């Protein structure tokens, strides 16, 4: 028997910044976005789902200087938390 | 210790695990095939040079294999490249014994979305996010049904700083 | 003195369905997605933030019938928890 | 009791409030001027009568009034009015002592976004989503500069009916 899927469903995206809008990469640092990401994804894994991870890494780009941007989460069709549940 | 393959990322202990019915299912250790795809253009036509992108590869690539993922790493695509790509990708078997995924796109951006490699204002070479989630929907990517798919998008989406003035 | 602000922040979207995709509404007893959420705010707004409330919300439609719809959060830009304290 | 002022919306108690750094904060009840504009269109030129439509104005009227917020509610509208009515929204002087809003629009709608009055295939009337959030932003609407903006819409996106196959 046949049964029915939602066609879009369980996606988050993760933008470095908003419409319009630059975003940041350091020459020999890297990407600003992509390196405030993994420090917060390394420290926050084990006891944040991806969705409040996600939040905070905007919440660390709050108070704007020279080079501003503000990550963005899009189209999210989570149902449940993501958990990375590392070393499991 | 960051000598395991957690790196440095900080890991749950199993207190914290039983801490934590609205929580995607997690598959057995032993057996899964985690899968992610890294696309980094750092090499351009027409745009200049992305240097420190593979600050951004390097990073990215431990970070998702410290959380369990194999991890594949393309560079330099055109638009049609990149969709070539991710349907490849969408086409894995290791999907059907995995529990989610990660796509990671680092290119420069305009408004409408990612730039390929030949990328220009005369010949656009664009990926929109809208073509990412539809190469990745249920419909052409059945494995991955009702699982975590995370895309992140390092890219300018427009010429504007994205700050306005006040005064306190 | 003048400083810098971020243009776009702390907003957040939730569409009634995902792109490409219909919205169902009952003649008498109105859209699906509009009595979904006011069900879950007078539930859950005591104890949850929105971004858990919506999310709640689409939990809630997970199981595909005839009429089916997956709502969406978009374009967030809320950098902390909105809890609404309803009696506060 | 739904006799109070919250209606049928659960209290939150004062433990609970205790309970729960990373939080928007909350203004001063006894002098705050909360506001939300609820739009929806229910009868249009081209398109069929959106039967049902009173209830979930109803509905999110009473539910926002439960929530602290004062509701305006314009109706059949088109996109240019749709336009008049944020900007006006947007310079309301309430938002200054206000912490948050809300904002839900409940139309027709197709891709391209949410359809006004008027709407046809021949001659679109589409207010997109871009511009309401453009509307609202820091630029347009520094009132609301660090407080919640919540955006409800409910709209068709498209023809699709959002569902694939799949056999167990």
């Amino acid at each position: 028997a046949i049964k029915k899927a939602h066609i879009e469903k369980d996606f988050i995206a993760f933008c470095s910044s908003t419409p319009d809008n630059v975003s940041w990469r350091h020459p020999t640092m890297g990407s600003v976005f992509i390196g405030r990401l993994i420090e917060h994804m390394q420290e926050y894994a084990c006891s944040c789902d991806v969705e409040e991870i996600f939040r905070k890494v905007r919440f660390s780009f709050e108070q704007p200087d020279g080079r501003a941007q503000m990550p963005t989460t899009d189209r999210v069709t989570l149902t449940r938390c993501f958990y990375l549940f590392p070393g499991h | 210790t960051s000598s395991g393959s957690e790196g440095n990322v900080k890991l749950c202990s199993l207190e914290e695990a039983q801490r934590i019915a609205e929580i995607y299912p997690i598959m057995d250790k032993s057996s899964r095939t985690r899968l992610a795809l890294i696309i980094c253009n750092e090499e351009f036509d027409s745009i200049p040079r992305r240097t420190g992108a593979e600050v951004d590869i390097t990073g990215m690539t431990m970070l998702l294999q410290n959380l369990g993922y194999s991890v594949d790493v393309k560079k330099n695509l055109t638009a049609s490249d990149m969709t070539t790509e991710l349907e490849a990708f969408a086409h894995r078997p290791e999907h059907k014994t995995s529990d989610s995924t990660f796509l990671v796109f680092m290119s420069h951006g305009i408004r409408e979305g990612i730039c390929g490699k030949k990328h220009s204002e005369q010949v656009p070479d664009i990926l929109q996010l809208n073509a990412i989630f539809n190469m990745l929907n249920t419909k052409n990517c059945p494995s991955l049904k009702d699982k975590p798919k995370v895309i992140i998008i390092q890219a300018c989406r427009g010429d504007s700083p994205g700050v306005v003035w006040f005064k306190d």
